[PDB]
């Protein structure tokens, strides 16, 4: 009777990588929005260029203020610029539904392709 | 394995949490803002004498005791659950969620969303008192 659906579905994330470039994807259901700042990008035996986090729209929470939210997709380019062996990309972020639900952070580990320096 | 929010290394034992009797479990935390938007509903319900647990949702003790301190804590039993492991096997996963639990310890609905008074004097409350009074 549920409402509100599970977070994988409402935050559906996937990634693909070629060589030094790594596009991290999330198709946001109608009705859903993740939180700009409670992205968090850490990567392990690898080296990745700063990560700019693209401009999104604007919510309001009463009590708390505005913040700067995504809806629909987020699509997000990082530049590996180094991964050895087995190096892996910590990835969190969190959402919440517009009609009144906030989903806890999640976390997702991307087992990077290894990369040599150039 | 419920650890109490006003006093870290306190646990009680599971009996108390109904003490064979219906109650009604309530995930909030400081970082939702629905929790605040449905926190007075909850405290007058816990005034008409609603035995309610509250059961804080990975969050931060400092702030969830600030914020029961200035919104009110309509909870009997106040929870903490820093690691989401109580609310893992309870099946939570978001805030706001109210669960009704009867006197025997069995979840007998689960909401996920505000708690109004539409949603309880529409959906819990007849079977709250169908478990109240299975509770001869
Ligand atoms: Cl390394
Ligand atoms: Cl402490
Ligand atoms: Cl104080």
């Amino acid at each position: 009777r549920s409402q509100f659906v599970p977070a994988d579905q409402a935050f559906a994330f996937d990634f693909q990588q070629n060589q030094h470039d790594l596009n991290l994807t999330w198709q946001i259901k109608d009705g859903y929005y993740l939180y700009r700042k409670q992205i968090r990008i850490t990567p392990e035996h690898a080296k990745i260029a700063d990560v700019q986090l693209p401009q999104g729209v604007w919510h309001e929470d009463e009590f708390y203020g505005k913040s700067e939210i995504y809806r629909d997709r987020l699509t997000l380019p990082v530049t590996i610029n180094q991964a050895s062996a087995g190096a892996t990309l910590t990835v969190t972020y969190q959402g919440s539904a517009d009609a009144g639900f906030c989903y806890p952070p999640e976390t997702k580990t991307v087992p990077l392709s290894e990369v040599v320096a150039n | 394995r419920l650890e109490s929010l006003d006093n870290p290394g306190q646990f009680y034992q599971a009996d108390v949490l109904t003490q064979g009797k219906p109650v009604l479990l309530n995930v909030w935390a400081t970082w939702c803002p629905t929790s605040r938007a449905e926190h007075q509903y909850l405290n007058q319900l816990s005034a008409q004498g609603i035995r309610v647990v509250g059961m804080n949702y990975k969050d931060d003790r400092q702030k969830a005791i600030s914020w029961l301190k200035e919104l009110g804590n309509p909870y009997a039993l106040s929870l903490f659950d820093g690691d989401g492991m109580l609310g893992l096997d309870l099946g939570v996963y978001g805030a706001p969620e109210t669960f009704l639990i009867d006197g025997n310890g069995i979840i007998r609905y689960r909401h996920a969303g505000d708690l109004n008074p539409r949603v309880w004097e529409e959906e819990i409350k007849p079977l709250w008192e169908k478990y109240s009074k299975e509770a001869a």
